[PDB]
């Protein structure tokens, strides 16, 4: 039966933000799914669930390459232009929408897309020695690097280094190599 | 078997790769760049390990900043 | 049952009388075959001084590709008629298909037990032990008089040469549970038996 | 027919293998070994291997040729690591025949027929491509950067150290 | 102390194509030279640093694709005859020491994967039920991850077959065109 | 510790006491298990240590005495 | 026209236009504010506390908290370049002097920065690189009086346990020492302890 579509907006909207809470950010705890059927009691005696995948398939349409709103409206129209299609004002509504939550989808996407441990933070430190047990008397100095690591969704491991100038000259010359690389493909 | 200079650990190679990710199952137009490293490393007992994290741009560029401000701190004193 | 353009280059090559003859190719097929049965081989498969006039680089191409024929026809059982059918659509005679065909079938089995015996499996039971007690306290019960049976499997697993024992204590009741489950195991294999 | 002389064959081999009873392991033929166990089973491994090419551009067919080159065959000690290698070395070479010469269908020979090596496909991925260097050349200056704050590199060279320490020291536990 | 090869002099012009084209063979893969082969002219804890000295400078000239002259220059004060040995080595299998090297990169990430076996059975009967003939397909996996080889096992029916295919082939329409 | 991250210079004692442990191999299963620990102490600890460690020997001199 | 020594990370005009908000709020806000922002430092294990106090003005004047949050970002930069810098009361005084940003509210603000300062640079010394801190040590000395193989025997011995925090866990270090041993280490302690107040 006709009824939401045309009539109530705020359900709508709130599935949106649910479906995207519940697919993207990774927080499935409760969501509104269980609330809104006991109270909203709207729910179609038969045809209930399709038109939940009408909402998924047009969630992950969108979530393809993230083109200027300009093209996103005729997307929009064409998929939306049959029977209990949005509307024009609920269409710039939606599109309105997907600037709200880009960067945070683009990076949960990305976060929800990691294979290898990845670098949540640097924390390092430089000394100078004085002496030990049986040595009496030393300067040289070091640098103490310890790396934050960890895959998405598990505990985070600790890795700890020293170094001397000669180390550190290498590694830097390293680096400026990998910084060269990256300047020279761009063309 | 007791030496005061290797306390923890000593890094003894250093490898990297340079590459992007193009597309993945949840998303056909991913197309971020990336960087990685390998590290193996060697304790006390002599072995040798293999650390491999990955990165991004805005992370390296940190790191290469505070690898230059570590050697320059070291320089000084 | 496909094949590679390199392989089919080789095969081609392997006919013409002049490159190889009569105990060349006999000399080539019985080196490949060597090759992939013994576990001891070196380069002496081709220090044989009768095939020492043709270029080595022909000479091992057209070693790998019969060495291919051979692993394929194995793998999918071929019989004499695909062999006889592909190497006459190779433009060979009577006589090198013969031998070609007899040199499969004198060590036919050692290749079939060869490719037979990669892989892993599931561990592999092999016998079992049975203890029966009768219970009679705890150090908080002090008259049970239960029997009791002890059991312990001996297997083996392929992933680690060694082998681990599994022990599990039963009841009467659980005992006679498993030997039912057995039973309707094995009356399930006399039933695929019979049809 | 398969579907029964399938099931047919399979209860033959069932009773055949009913019809032998059970022997201790210590006391079983490899054929037993084979059949009431598991223990000669190895595992599949592939290791690269090299094979002549029947190319005479020169000098690399003076290694080709020498016995610096083993046969293919024997490139391996175990004969299970020759035919795992072997197998899966023809099948990679069959999987780059696939995207090679291939008589295919009415039409994914279509392209072969005009198709020049590896030319033609290069003016659409070029445009793959440059997106990949277009994306790769952003961020370099997008986001964070300029970095540029070559103030507290080399200051530090000018002053130097100021201060030392002087004589060892020391004093009596509390 | 000169370029890293400086130690490669001890060995006579007559047994350097053997080591060297061995301990390629040994970097892509295979086995590598041993020692009661050439014992009496090094010492073990030296023949382990010549053997690394020439496994990655190989690795570095092959990798930065240097040009014919800067080769032969580094060389300039080896043996009268190793010289040419080397550039003829180094002629000979690049491509290989490109394919071990290019395999080598995909070493840098948590996991790889080594080599796979699959098995397909028929389930006949099960004591749910005695009319099951369900084709089950077994596949086995050897991933090697941290530095051990881990062996992992998975068992599909036709549904999960066809989807892990149809995943697999929307990755491969990715993969063909990136080449 | 003359600079960190967090903050640019200073001047602060610190001590790094390193040591070496044996395992009977019968508590791991088949190997030595010969280890090594490090630990980064301040002063206030090694104050604490030391008086403890004197009050214990303090302890010890006065019953031999006794 | 050279750097400019108030900012280390640049702060273009679209960070740096929202630096006169400030000005509007009043002089008793600011103080509230201010104390809060040290006690909110203090005090990170309740947070509740920052949403209970924001409720009165956000039902009171409706002020819209991502102005309020903007500006709380901004405000905090320079005490905590100072912080990873160390810098001198002079130089925090000359910059804000030079720059005036409503010196009255800035004279306070630094004001009462120095006077809390010191315990705001002693915090980040423990926050830093320490690898496998010491937190708590435990000993028992004992004497044995038999064992398995000898019926009588009077060995000494010493008994250690380290809380080392290894990372964010924790481990016990569990260790046994003879009488030599428990003599030649209190003598090293001691030694260390000697070239340990050296410098300062």
């Amino acid at each position: 039966m006709a009824a939401g579509e045309l009539e109530g907006g705020k359900p709508l909207s709130g599935l949106l933000n649910a479906l995207a809470q519940d697919t993207f950010h990774g927080y499935p705890g409760i969501t509104e799914e269980l609330l809104r059927s006991q109270l909203y009691p709207e729910v179609p005696p038969e045809e209930f669930r399709p038109f939940l995948a009408k909402m998924r398939g047009i969630l992950k349409s969108i979530a393809s390459a993230d083109m200027d709103f300009n093209q996103l409206e005729a997307f929009l129209t064409a998929q939306t232009k049959k029977q209990g299609g949005i509307t024009s004002d609920q269409a710039a509504v939606i599109s309105k929408f997907w600037k709200s939550h880009k960067t945070k989808i683009r990076e949960s996407l990305m976060n929800q897309s990691r294979w290898n441990s990845g670098l949540r933070g640097l924390s390092w430190r430089v000394d100078g020695k004085s002496q030990s047990r049986h040595s009496a008397q030393i300067h040289t100095p070091v640098a103490i690097i310890e790396l934050e690591l960890g895959k998405y969704g598990q505990e985070s491991e600790f890795l700890c280094l020293e170094f001397d100038e000669v180390k550190v000259n290498q590694i830097l010359k390293t680096l400026s190599e990998v910084e060269e690389s990256i300047s020279t493909l761009i063309s | 078997l007791d030496a005061k200079s290797d306390v923890t650990n000593q890094l003894v190679d250093f490898q990297w790769k340079l590459g992007m990710a193009v597309s993945s199952d949840t998303c056909r137009s991913l197309k971020y760049p990336y960087v990685a490293v390998m590290l193996k490393v060697a304790d006390h007992s002599g072995q040798v390990k293999t650390k491999c994290f990955e990165m991004t741009i805005p992370q390296f560029q940190n790191f290469y900043r505070q690898f230059k401000e570590i050697a320059a701190v070291i320089e000084t004193v | 049952m496909e094949l590679s353009e390199s392989v089919q280059k080789g095969f081609q090559m392997l006919a013409d009388p002049r490159s190889f003859d009569s105990n060349a190719f006999t000399l080539l097929l019985r080196a490949a075959f060597q090759s992939l049965l013994d576990a001891q081989a070196d380069e002496a498969v081709l220090d044989h001084p009768d095939l020492k006039h043709i270029d080595p680089v022909v000479l091992k191409h057209c070693h790998a590709a019969a060495a291919t024929y051979i692993l394929e026809a194995g793998k999918h059982r071929a019989d004499k008629s695909t062999l006889s059918t592909y190497l006459e659509d190779c433009k060979f005679d009577r006589e090198r298909i013969e031998l070609f065909c007899t040199e499969y079938q004198n060590n036919k089995n050692s290749l079939e037990i060869l490719l037979g015996s990669i892989g892993r499996s599931l561990p592999h039971i092999t016998d079992v032990s049975w203890r029966l007690e009768y219970q009679i306290k705890t150090n908080q019960l002090h008259r049970m008089y239960r029997p009791a049976y002890l059991v312990t499997l001996s297997v083996q697993n392929t992933d680690s040469p060694s082998y681990p024992e599994i022990s599990f204590s039963c009841s009467m009741e659980q005992l006679q549970d498993l030997v039912g489950k057995l039973k309707d195991a094995s009356k399930s294999l006399e039933r695929a038996t019979q049809l | 027919g398969d579907s029964a002389i399938l099931l047919r064959a399979i209860g033959s081999q069932i009773r055949d293998q009913l019809a032998l009873p059970w022997v201790p392991p210590h006391l079983r033929t490899p054929k037993l070994q084979h059949l009431q166990g598991s223990a000669l089973q190895k595992p599949f491994h592939a290791s690269r291997l090299v094979v002549p090419e029947l190319s005479s551009r020169g000098e690399p067919r003076e290694f080709q040729a020498s016995p610096l080159l083993l046969p293919v065959p024997t490139q391996v000690p175990q004969p299970v690591g020759r035919v795992a290698s072997l197998l899966e070395h023809h099948a990679l070479q069959l999987c780059q025949q696939t995207g090679r010469d291939r008589p295919g269908d009415e039409d994914w020979v279509h392209r072969t027929s005009r198709l020049p090596p590896q030319e033609d496909t290069r003016a659409q991925r070029q445009r793959l491509q440059k997106q990949l260097t277009e994306h790769l050349r952003q961020s370099w200056g997008l986001l964070g950067a300029p970095i540029q704050a070559r103030d507290l590199g080399e200051l530090l060279q000018a002053w130097g150290a100021g201060a030392k320490t002087g004589a060892p020291k020391g004093s009596r536990f509390t | 102390e000169g370029t890293p090869l400086w130690r490669l002099q001890k060995l006579p012009a007559e047994l350097g194509p053997q080591l060297l084209h061995k301990i390629i063979d040994g970097i892509c893969g295979r086995a590598y030279p041993v020692y009661q082969d050439y014992h009496t002219v090094w010492e073990s804890e030296e023949w382990m640093h010549v053997l690394e000295d020439i496994a990655k400078f190989f690795k570095a000239i092959v990798g930065k694709n240097l040009p014919d002259e800067e080769i032969f220059q580094q060389l300039n004060q080896l043996n009268s005859l190793h010289q040419e040995t080397i550039m003829k080595c180094v002629k000979s299998r690049k491509d290989e020491i490109k394919q071990a090297l290019s395999r080598e990169i995909v070493a840098i990430s948590s996991a790889q994967l080594q080599d796979f076996d699959w098995q397909v059975k028929l389930a006949l009967s099960s004591d749910k039920i005695a009319a099951l003939r369900m084709p089950l397909l077994s596949l086995h996996l050897d991933v090697k991850e941290n530095g051990e080889v881990k062996p992992y096992s998975i068992e599909m029916s036709r549904e999960e077959l066809q989807n892990l295919i149809q995943s697999l082939e929307a990755a491969n329409k990715v993969v063909l065109q990136l080449k | 510790k003359t600079s960190s991250d967090s903050i640019s210079r200073m001047a602060v004692p610190t001590c790094l006491l390193q040591m070496k442990i044996q395992e009977d191999p019968s508590l791991c299963g088949d190997k030595p298990s010969i280890s090594a620990v490090t630990v980064e102490l301040s002063k206030e600890t090694l104050d604490t240590m030391l008086d403890g460690l004197g009050r214990i020997r303090d302890q010890l001199s006065a019953v031999a005495s006794k | 026209m050279g750097r400019l020594h108030c900012t280390e990370d640049p702060v273009p005009e679209a960070v740096g236009g929202d630096m006169q908000q400030l000005n509007q709020l009043g002089a008793q806000q600011f103080s509230a504010l201010t104390e809060v922002l040290f006690h909110f430092l203090t005090e990170p294990k309740e947070v509740e506390r920052f949403l209970a106090q924001l409720s009165e003005f956000a039902t009171t004047n409706q002020i819209s908290l991502g102005s309020l949050r903007s500006i709380v970002k901004s405000l905090l930069l320079v005490p905590n370049g100072a912080l990873k810098k160390s810098l001198t009361a002079k130089q925090v005084q000359a910059d804000f002097i030079t720059l005036g940003l409503s010196e009255e509210k800035a004279t306070y603000f630094s004001e009462k920065w120095k006077q809390n300062a010191p315990t705001l640079a002693r915090w980040a010394i423990g926050q830093t690189l320490m690898i496998n801190q010491l937190i708590d040590m435990e000993w028992k000395f004992g004497v044995t009086s038999g064992s398995s193989e000898l019926e009588k025997v009077g060995s000494i011995f010493l008994q250690l346990k380290l809380v080392v925090k290894k990372g964010n866990q924790t481990e016990n270090v569990y260790i046994e020492l003879t009488l030599p041993q428990f003599y030649s280490f209190l003598h090293e302690m001691e030694r260390v302890r000697t070239s340990m107040e050296c410098f300062c």
